[PDB]
RNA sequence: GGCACCUCGAUGUCGGCUCAUCGCAUCCUGGGGCUGUAGUCGGUCCCAAGGGUUGGGCUGUUCGCCCAUUAAAGCGGUACGCGAGCUGGGUUCAGAACGUCGUGAGACAGUUCGGUCCCUAUCCGUCGCGGGCGCAGGAAAUUUGAGAGGAGCUGUCCUUAG
RNA sequence: AUAAGUGCUGAAAGCAUCUAAGCAUGAAGCCCCCCUCAAGAUGAGAUUUCCCAUUCCGCAAGGAAGUAAGAUCCCUGAAAG
């Protein structure tokens, strides 16, 4: 595991505190992230720099070790810099608008479709063909942005719909 | 001149079993040669010579594999077509009292006198028995 | 989506996987889609 | 969950507003008390029964008395429980009266359907006949037992036998038209069971 | 079809009627991928058996063709389900006839007209209804729900919007 | 809660990858929701209320006898059969 075995440099910023069971809680200037990971890794942490040891190179250990380290990496990351995703609406009257902490999309349905935000994720809407959903967690991040990009996913044709950002919609004529 | 147990001389101990973290088979095995009383030398086929099981953290109790998601219970009605199942898992978040009485109704003897033996366990979801007047002693699988 | 006994790379661009113990193919082409079945 | 137990009079009709004719039934529903409060804490489940029906006290026994003396009411000939309401809005004593409901107000209502005794599997089952001729010997029994594979009978073949008298509930009718001096409702359509016969309204479950 | 293993001190045979039940290799309805999917329609494959799945004309028919419907008019198993439940048109007794073969008596998966369908349910099973005892005193009510059964279909129009 | 399907994050495999760890979504179907039966559920459940500890033998065990609350026979009947 190349991944695993990198180093990974902490900013003064950041904060990882090990807790018992593999439990570690990364604070920084954009807020708190906590997660447990397996037994059976060995995360160690010195002088602002976070390593991680596999126990074997057993099949699921050179897996583990992989992962682990990624997702502190983007844990350090998260709570540091952010995570942004951003959507492109592409469309005749496609329009986004935020109502409170609501995204309310218009997309051609007969009806608005309303997302709202879990904790710890905001949505802008600096343009109304633009979307940009914010926050700590990488993952939460992708769920939220896969979420909105559901509601019209891109289609062939015009390359109608909801898209990420730089997303190359593949394209079929029609007529 | 083989002795033979029988009511008079048969004497039935309270025993509880945690099933915290312990295989669904594994455990029911031994419980059920607990409630046949093959664990006692005065053990008589034709009379049941067993102990008392309480059974606690029925719910805890472990699979190995894929049983949890694969290993179904299937149950018929008797009427057609009248075959329900239900999976390991929705029977140990349920029906964890079910789950352990059914591994182990199926271990002991069918008879009249296995019946009888079954009425003997005690299974319960939670850490707590209300058997306490019985006043039940700790034993610890032999594995 | 082809499920299909044979899975196998139509294009140079067809990538064999496995997920759930099943041997699928990827491809940007959707036509080349596999799944094993 | 509202509910009040009743008497079904019988039926008639009621033209509306608009001036459309309403077939109504009228439950007279003389006021029902609460007789006990079932708790989470006593009995598991939250209820009340209600009383209904003022039996006399020949007709009643030391039992029947005993059990009214908490709500102070006489011995009640109907007795029905009421689950899902809501506990701290009665006491045992406070008397239930039809104006709970109000017109336009959907119900569900309970009764035990008018019996029929002993019924053919036409009647019973909605079965059809066979042929009335054409040298036809089969004119109403309840057909073929089933295959022969089994050599038995599938439980579930219907069979001619005892017809009517069972709890029904029809759901999502109207009341037309509440009286409170007579102690009435007026419920658009039929219920079931016959007239005397007791009549269960609550609030529609699937409103 | 092959074989000839059960039944020749008898296991009634086509079609229909009555009553269904099961499989899914899905006819419709639900959810999808791919499309030589613009849209409306479709094609194909995947999941899905919950429910649903027509009335007639001709023929003993099954089948099939046809008429008119339908969201659809599924394919199979259940002794080609179901004759101690029904029918008895066909097949398959005795009469008679045609064609044909035969010297003949007669014969023909050739045809034609006519031609007796028995049984008071013992047991299990099914559907209802009581009596008994049980349930560590005897009673009168009200109940929880382990468990079981039922229900489960779908059209068209308007609007969104020409 | 799932199927097919769609994914998110994510390594094994510096990339990619819906999967290995982890996290979602998603069928007229599954389990509920709705309707009915249901404690012979012998695992015979619960709640409320009522009666109240009698008289005899028999060493006791137990049996017998009057009753309580309550119910029935019998009788008038139907909304039941
Ligand atoms: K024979
Ligand atoms: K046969
Ligand atoms: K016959
Ligand atoms: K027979
Ligand atoms: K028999």
């Amino acid at each position: 595991s190349r991944v695993g075995k990198k180093l990974l440099e902490i900013p003064s910023d950041v904060t990882v505190t090990l807790n018992d069971n593999n439990t570690v809680a990364v604070k920084g200037p954009k807020g708190e992230l906590t997660r447990t990971f397996h037994p059976d890794m060995e995360i160690k942490v010195e002088d602002n720099v976070l390593t991680v040891a596999r126990p074997s190179d057993q099949k699921e250990h050179r897996a583990l070790h992989g992962t682990t380290r990624s997702l502190l990496g983007n844990m350090v990351e998260g709570v540091s810099k952010g995570f942004e995703r951003g959507l492109e609406l592409v469309g005749v009257g496609y329009r986004a608008s935020k109502s409170g902490n609501k995204l309310v999309l218009n997309v051609g349905y007969s009806h608005p479709v309303e997302i709202v935000p879990e904790e710890g994720i905001e949505i802008e809407v600096p343009s109304q063909t633009k979307v940009v959903v914010k926050g700590t967690d990488k993952e939460r991040v992708g769920a939220i942005a896969a979420n909105i990009r559901a509601v019209r996913s891109p289609e062939p044709y015009k390359g109608k719909g909801i898209r990420y950002e730089g997303e190359v919609v593949r394209r079929k004529e029609g007529k | 001149t083989t002795p033979m147990a029988n009511a008079s001389t048969i004497e039935r101990k309270w025993l509880v079993v945690d099933a915290a973290g312990k295989t669904l088979g594994r455990l029911s095995s031994e419980v059920a040669a607990i409630l046949r009383g093959k664990h006692k030398p005065t053990y008589t086929p034709h009379v049941d010579t067993g102990d008392h099981v309480i059974i606690i953290n029925a719910e805890k109790i472990e699979l190995t594999g894929k049983k949890l998601t694969d290993k179904i219970y299937y149950r018929h009605t008797q009427h057609p077509g009248g075959l329900k199942s239900r999976t390991a898992l929705e029977m140990r978040t349920n029906y964890p009292e079910k789950m352990l009485e059914l591994a182990i109704k199926g271990m002991l003897p069918k008879g009249s006198l296995g019946r009888q033996m079954f009425k003997k366990l005690n299974v319960y979801r939670g850490s707590e028995h209300p058997h306490e007047a019985q006043k039940p002693e700790v034993y610890e699988l032999r594995g | 989506m082809k499920v299909r006994p044979s899975v196998k790379p139509i294009c140079e661009k067809c990538k064999v996987i496995r997920r759930k113990g099943k041997v699928m193919v990827i491809c940007e082409n959707p036509k080349h889609k596999q799944k094993q079945g | 969950t509202k509910g009040i137990l009743g008497r079904k009079i019988g039926m008639t009709q009621v033209f509306a507003e608009n001036g459309d004719l309403i077939p109504v039934t009228v439950i007279e529903a003389a006021p029902n008390v609460v007789l006990q409060k079932k708790t989470a804490e006593n009995d598991g489940y939250e209820a009340i029964q209600l009383g209904f029906d003022d039996k006399r006290e020949k007709l009643s026994n030391k039992p029947e008395k005993g059990h009214v003396a908490k709500a102070e009411t006489a011995p009640k000939r109907f007795v029905k429980e009421l689950r899902g309401v809501e506990m701290d809005a009665y006491e045992v004593g406070q008397e239930v009266k039809v104006e709970i409901f109000s017109a336009g107000e959907i119900v569900d209502v309970t009764g035990v359907s008018k019996g029929k005794g002993f019924q053919g599997a036409i009647k019973r089952h909605g079965q059809s006949r066979g042929p009335m001729s054409h040298g036809s010997r089969y004119h109403r029994r309840p057909g073929s037992m089933g295959p022969v594979d089994p050599n038995r009978v599938f439980k579930g073949k219907l069979l001619p036998g005892r017809m009517g008298g069972e709890q029904i509930t029809v759901q999502n009718l109207e009341i037309v038209k509440v009286d409170a001096e007579r102690n009435l409702l007026l419920i658009k359509g039929n219920v079931p069971g016959a007239k005397k016969s007791l009549i269960t309204v609550k609030s529609a479950v699937k409103s």
